[PDB]
DNA sequence: GCCCTTTTATAGGCCGCCATGCCGGGCGCCCGGCCG
DNA sequence: CGGCCGGGCGCCCGGCATGGCGGCCTATAAAAGGGC
DNA sequence: GCCCTTTTATAGGCCGCCATGCCGGGCGCCCGGCCG
DNA sequence: CGGCCGGGCGCCCGGCATGGCGGCCTATAAAAGGGC
């Protein structure tokens, strides 16, 4: 709740190199521009967090006050000129300036950030449950987003799981249904397990499967933190998770009763329609939980099978593409009922000849099935065998 | 070398020999203003070619917003014609072109504070007071003042010749940054 | 309204070829005169295959496909009208006025660049085949201008006239008697950019009205035309005129007896009802304003359904109407409605916050509609997914504050009719009354800046004068000006002019002098934080018991 | 300063103080190859730490592949031991790390054009047969490899404070290109 | 300082506005309970 | 188990009048001739 | 030259392939005509 | 005006064998120790 320390002595390191970079700013490039001395006074040679340190020990704030208040009045005080002759070299050093001020702030904002994560996870351990629950759910969601370290990621993943049931038993449900929200938001951010909808709303029959390097690892280790906490969530809750929890439901399936009967809006096929991504971000959870789920939500899952196998049938490839994956998964995990699905109402539409996304979305579960399935589809091959024998002499070349 | 300046406005000097009452010429001329707490002569206006004279007292005028020498003369002769033609004695004499002013806009943006850094002997900068690089060429006699957009406009001259020397002297520099 | 919202090297190619294209196009129509519809296919092939495809209904998906070319095709073959039309042989008239029934569906199309394009080509028809283009204009797009639902309706109905005028100028003086009462309507319609294009397109109509009544009849006109320039002269000559018709009332065998004020009312709301105006029925407590209101409402609902089954025109829907007031009054609405007015049918959406999905769905299938402010304000993200007919506050006051968050939630219902009732729409400041007609008309008193320069500065600034030019000139016009402006959108009827049996009201002040205690504790305070503490404790110190004590 | 380096080869050199038969350590070892016509030595190989030994007929070996030096110590002895297993009285002798290869990804491009005209009496770069500046650096005898893509690799190194020095000296230059 | 003409064009200060309050006073909502 | 419960607190009310962002608006810059 | 390890990474030459033909010989198409 | 017209020429046939782009593939670069 308080607010955090301004420094801790871990970053002494990151001030005394911000401090070395201002000093060569102030110090070198005025040199080098003709300023006479008392153009500053000389920075505080001791850095704050440091051991025997006084108060007025150099700060980042310091740092900022130079990069900007001072490096003004220097230019100001700079001869007509000399100014010119100096200036590019000062933006130089003024932007390595900034970034290293940068680089200090982002470390401070992470050790503040783990300090408030394991503190919320010792106050949620112990069975606290604030009225007012505003700073406990933010530090433990910023320890499932931004949290590089598996181990504290794996922790703060338990302790969502363990908060959404003390939740459920007290009986409010508004912070509850939210983290949900936004767990179920975090699972679907890798572009690699759900794609970017805006960029692939403009293709139409071609197989998906055929086809900025900071943000990869961001995208997945969030991916990883919320799969981690959704499968605690299920593993905790065994059978009655579908009754406890009805948001997650809602997310789930709210695109899948949605487009029934050939219903189609025509902002789904719309780029800067949101609900373009949101079907695929709600069909990426089936796969993400069915293998984790109870045997008891098995029934849940084959009822939906028929909307799964509509959406391998459909015109959109993002549909077919999601749900090739689906029910590559579904048959994996509910394997009987999904591959009588399979062989009685997929592979039968293999052989349409106009229906070319029939055979797209009939082709691409079966790549999918093998890639997922490895040694367990060994039964199944017999059915498998004759489409894809047919299939390699089609006439699409995917 | 590539492109060439276009010019923008002429400013030529004559005298007509003789005393003038201004108020009379305001009042009878339609194309006259004349307000003698604001300025001391009397602003006429031509639109062939389309030109602005300041008429003093002394006989003195200045003939502006020529686009080319022979419109410059042409209007400073219309506008003799027009005092002569109010009763003054009036007689062109004393013709001399006084200010030429060019604009040219070459196709890439420059570094304006490369050149201000390299060039600092005969430039200045100041982008917070106004965006435009200034430039004091001393062969010609040509200053210069240069835009991020491309654009130059070059003034001081009193040739055609002048702003033609002074940009193929400044081409050079202008491709070196960008 | 897409009218309203290396790169410079290539924009002047684009240009000069399409001045080639064009010219050479110009010419070929000249040398071929009446035989070009005959003599070349090619041509007839680009500009009419998307106009037949895409038709009766038809949309391709891949219509919109950006990565399709065909969504290019198609204004590609449109511009062509546009471009070709106005050199053409009169001998080609006749095509382009059977292609005009294919233009007008895509003026009510819901892709925004079909309405664009046959914006502009209604324009230029109108310009140059003018007769049949203004006949088909007036008889199959004006009358789609009121469709509360059909938002791309109202859209390019709107953006056909901004074009229009902006092509035909002065040739448009005999047809602006057509053009006003829509735009005059859609100043003040729910959407953005309509109201802005309406806006634009009533500042050049207005000048012109003055002219409309003796501009000679064009020779052409199809007795259509002639009858609705007849029907449209009656219609606005009771707005231009104080002469007023008797009041709209259906006279339902169980409806009830009105008063006379009451008649009035209605006839008030009757006449801001024909030409889509707004206003304020703030009359004084206990005079019965919802007698009139249900009144109203029922009497336009009564007339739309009637209309639908003279009809087939998407312009009635049996669309809902929603009235919000405090709690304490919903039970007093629904016995009124059920009393005064059988026939409607009524919903209360005022349940638990779990309730409300009960009747989530029921808010489209219901004559009217009863909220809380409240319950409207925490499920507003909800609420303004829905259109409405009738959208009347109850208690307008609550909504005075722009600030508040229920005024927020208010102003984004989508309403084709829109009233406040209210007993006291200015109380302290006239911000009050720029915030209710932000809800009521949007735009009509201008910006939050705008108002406060016009009006609301020198308000505050007469409060201290002494007859002095400086000040109370500025605030007696300024009072002057908003009366004005305001004066047809309020009806205030004071409760003495309408009840017949009610005392006279008396005032005194009682004066007295402060004790000496209480006297010399303010004269210390005087010597002695923030500036409400002082009022506050001048009003504790400022504690008349003898005065209340000799009253008694 | 920044980041630091990470190391990625050490190589050691240790004297076994005997003669072997290197047939013999071929024949009987699993782990061991040996091919007199291409190379004098027999290449070992231990999977923990995973390093590679060019164990020679005249006593010394080389061992690589390490990514410490306590690991590169613990393999060059481990090595040793199974010499002394095969029979051969091999004692663990005359050890000494000989070179050390450090790798390092500064996050933004580098201009190597500019870089190698100011600085060309340390760099070489000819792009058309190799895509990396290379530098050669006096003072502690350090050899970096830049490549545009902002990863540098350091080698010539016999202590870790060498290569941490020379990223340290080389830092600034490659800031001020990029 | 004052004015005329011309092509170029953008970022500091100056006058405003504008949300800041903070004590009682009330209403309405949902959020926790329990009662026969 | 159904139904009324108190219960908290967010929202709005209202005053004066101060300080911190504002957008917008010359002024900025260049040549030159004349007269005041 | 020869080899081991390691992180970095891309552009010249070398061996191929690959479309070039061009004289008669024929077929099929559409593109110009006219015939009773 | 309807129907068969000749009429041209683009397309494909086939041979051997030469010259000009190819992709791809080491080789390029750095340190160092050892022995041959």
């Amino acid at each position: 709740d308080l607010e955090r320390p301004s420094h801790y002595r871990d970053l002494v390191t990151y001030v005394q190199r911000v401090r070395s970079a201002s000093q060569q700013l102030i110090n070198l490039f005025r040199d080098h521009g003709k300023v006479s001395q008392g153009k500053l006074p000389t920075l505080a040679v001791v850095v704050q967090g440091e051991p025997e340190a006084g108060p007025g020990a150099f700060s980042i704030a310091n740092a900022e006050k130079v990069v900007n208040e001072d490096f003004e009045r220097l230019k100001r005080l700079m001869a007509p000129g000399q100014r010119l002759i100096a200036l590019p070299q000062l933006n130089e050093a003024r932007e390595q300036t900034v970034e290293v001020i940068e680089e200090a702030k982002a470390a401070k904002e992470a050790r503040d950030a783990r300090i408030k994560a394991a503190a919320a996870c010792a106050l949620v351990a112990m069975k606290v449950l604030p009225k007012k629950p505003s700073p406990l759910i933010k530090a433990i969601m910023d320890s499932i987003k931004t949290e590089e370290n598996q181990e504290l990621q794996s922790r703060s993943a338990a302790t969502i799981a363990r908060l959404v049931q003390l939740f459920t038993e007290s009986g409010r449900r508004g912070p509850a249904e939210k983290v949900v929200a936004n767990l179920v938001k975090f699972s679907c951010v890798e572009v690699a397990e759900t794609p970017e909808f805006p960029i692939h709303a403009h293709k139409t029959n071609v197989i998906l499967s055929m086809q900025y390097a900071r943000e990869a690892k961001a995208a997945r280790i969030t991916r990883r933190g919320a799969k981690e906490a959704l499968e605690i969530l299920s593993k905790n809750f065994g059978a009655e998770l579908l009754e406890r929890v009805p948001t997650l439901r809602t997310f789930m399936e709210e695109p899948l009763v949605r487009a029934f009967s050939g219903d189609l809006p025509p902002e789904a096929r719309d780029p800067e329609n949101a609900f373009g991504q949101e079907i695929v971000d709600a069909m990426s959870v089936i796969r993400t939980m069915t293998p984790t789920l109870h045997p008891a939500l098995h029934p849940f899952v084959m009822q939906q099978v028929p909307l799964v196998i509509k959406a391998l049938r459909s015109d959109l490839s993002v549909f077919r593409y999601m749900a090739a994956k689906c029910m590559a998964t579904i048959c994996s995990v509910i394997t009987v009922d999904g591959m009588t699905a399979l062989v009685e109402k997929v592979l039968p539409s293999i052989n349409n000849p106009l229906d070319l996304s029939f055979r797209q979305g009939a082709i691409e579960v079966i790549y999918h099935l093998i890639a997922v399935m490895g040694d367990a589809i060994l039964p199944y091959v017999i059915f498998l065998i004759v489409p894809v024998l047919g299939r390699m002499s089609d006439s699409d070349n995917q | 070398s590539g492109i060439t300046p276009t010019l923008q406005n002429i400013v030529a000097t004559v005298n007509l020999d003789c005393r003038l009452d201004l108020k009379t010429i305001a009042l009878h001329a339609r194309n006259a203003e004349y307000n003698p707490k604001r300025f001391a002569a009397v602003i006429m206006r031509i639109r062939e070619p389309k030109t602005t004279a300041l008429i003093f007292a002394s006989g003195k005028m200045v003939v502006t917003g020529a686009k080319s020498e022979d419109d410059s003369k042409l209007a400073s002769r219309k506008y003799a014609r027009i005092i002569q033609k109010l009763g003054f004695n009036a007689k062109f004499t004393d013709f001399k072109i006084q200010n030429i002013v060019g604009s040219c806009d070459i196709k890439f943006p420059i570094r304006l504070e490369g050149l201000a850094s390299k060039h600092h002997n005969f430039s200045s900068y100041e982008p917070e007071l106004f965006p435009g690089l200034i430039y004091r060429m001393i062969k010609p006699k040509i200053v210069l003042l240069i835009f991020v957009s491309g654009k130059i406009v070059l003034t001081g001259a009193k040739v055609r010749e002048e702003i033609y020397q002074a940009f193929e002297m400044i081409y050079p520099v202008l491709q070196d940054f960008r | 309204i897409l009218s309203m919202q290396k790169y410079a090297r290539e924009a002047k190619a684009a240009r000069i070829t399409r001045r080639g294209a064009k010219e050479a196009l110009e010419i070929l129509s000249k040398n071929f005169g009446a035989e070009l519809l005959e003599r070349v296919p090619t041509l007839r092939t680009f500009m009419e295959e998307p106009l037949v495809r895409a038709f009766s209904g038809d949309l391709p998906p891949e219509a919109r496909d950006p990565e399709n070319a065909f969504g290019q095709e198609i204004v590609d073959a449109m511009s062509v009208i546009r471009t070709m039309t106005p050199t053409l042989h009169p001998a080609l008239h006749p095509f382009v006025m059977q292609q005009v029934p294919l233009v007008i569906k895509a003026l009510r199309s819901d892709l925004s660049v079909f309405r664009y394009m046959a914006a502009k080509c209604m324009a230029t028809i109108c310009s140059v085949i003018t007769v049949d283009g203004m006949t088909a204009l007036v008889e199959k797009v004006l009358p789609s201008i009121n469709n509360p639902l059909d938002l791309s309706f109202r859209q390019g109905a709107i953006e056909v006239i901004y074009h229009l005028i902006a092509v035909m100028g002065d040739a448009i003086l005999p047809y602006v008697i057509f053009l006003i009462v829509p735009v005059l309507g859609r100043m003040s319609d729910s959407d953005n950019q309509i109201r802005l294009i309406a806006t634009t397109s009533f500042a050049t109509l207005v000048k012109l009205v003055p002219l409309e009544a003796g501009i000679p009849d064009p020779p052409g006109l199809s007795e259509e035309l002639l009858k609705g320039r007849d029907r449209e002269r009656t219609f606005i000559a009771q707005l231009l005129d104080p002469k007023k018709i008797e009041p709209f009332k259906i006279p339902v065998a169980i409806k009830a007896e009105l008063r006379s004020y009451q008649q009035e009312g209605v006839n008030w709301l009757a006449f801001l009802n024909k030409y889509h105006l707004h206003g304020i029925l703030c009359d004084d407590m206990g005079l019965g304003k919802t007698l009139q209101t249900i009144c109203i409402v029922a009497s336009d609902h009564h007339q739309r359904a009637e209309e639908f089954a003279r009809t087939g025109a998407p312009e009635v829907r049996k669309l809902p109407s929603l009235i919000i007031c405090p709690p304490t009054l919903s039970g007093h609405w629904q016995q009124e409605i059920k009393t005064y007015a059988p026939f409607l049918t009524v919903t209360a959406y005022v349940g638990s916050p779990a309730e409300r999905r009960a009747m989530k769905d029921s808010l489209d299938k219901t004559d009217i509609v009863i909220t809380s402010y409240d319950v409207c304000r925490n499920d507003i993200d909800v609420i303004e997914k829905y259109n409405w007919n009738y959208c009347v506050l109850d208690e307008g006051h609550l909504i005075k504050n722009p600030k508040a968050k229920i005024t927020l939630a208010v102003k984004r219902l989508t309403s084709n009719h829109r009233l406040i009732l209210t007993g006291t729409p200015i109380q302290n400041n006239v911000l009050e009354l720029w915030s209710l007609f932000d809800f009521l008309m949007p735009g009509f008193l201008g910006a939050e800046k705008v108002f406060l320069d016009r009006f609301a500065k020198p308000i505050a600034n007469s409060r201290y004068s002494k007859a002095s030019s400086k000040e109370q000139e500025a605030g007696a016009l300024a009072i002057e000006a908003l009366h004005k402006q305001v004066l047809p959108f309020l009806l205030r009827r004071l409760k003495e002019e309408v009840l017949n049996d009610l005392p006279p009201k008396i005032l005194q002040n009682y004066y007295c002098d402060l004790s000496d205690l209480q006297r010399k504790l303010f004269e210390d305070f005087t010597k002695r934080q923030h500036i409400f503490q002082a009022l506050q404790y001048m009003r504790k110190l400022c504690n008349k018991l003898g005065a209340l004590r000799d009253l008694l």
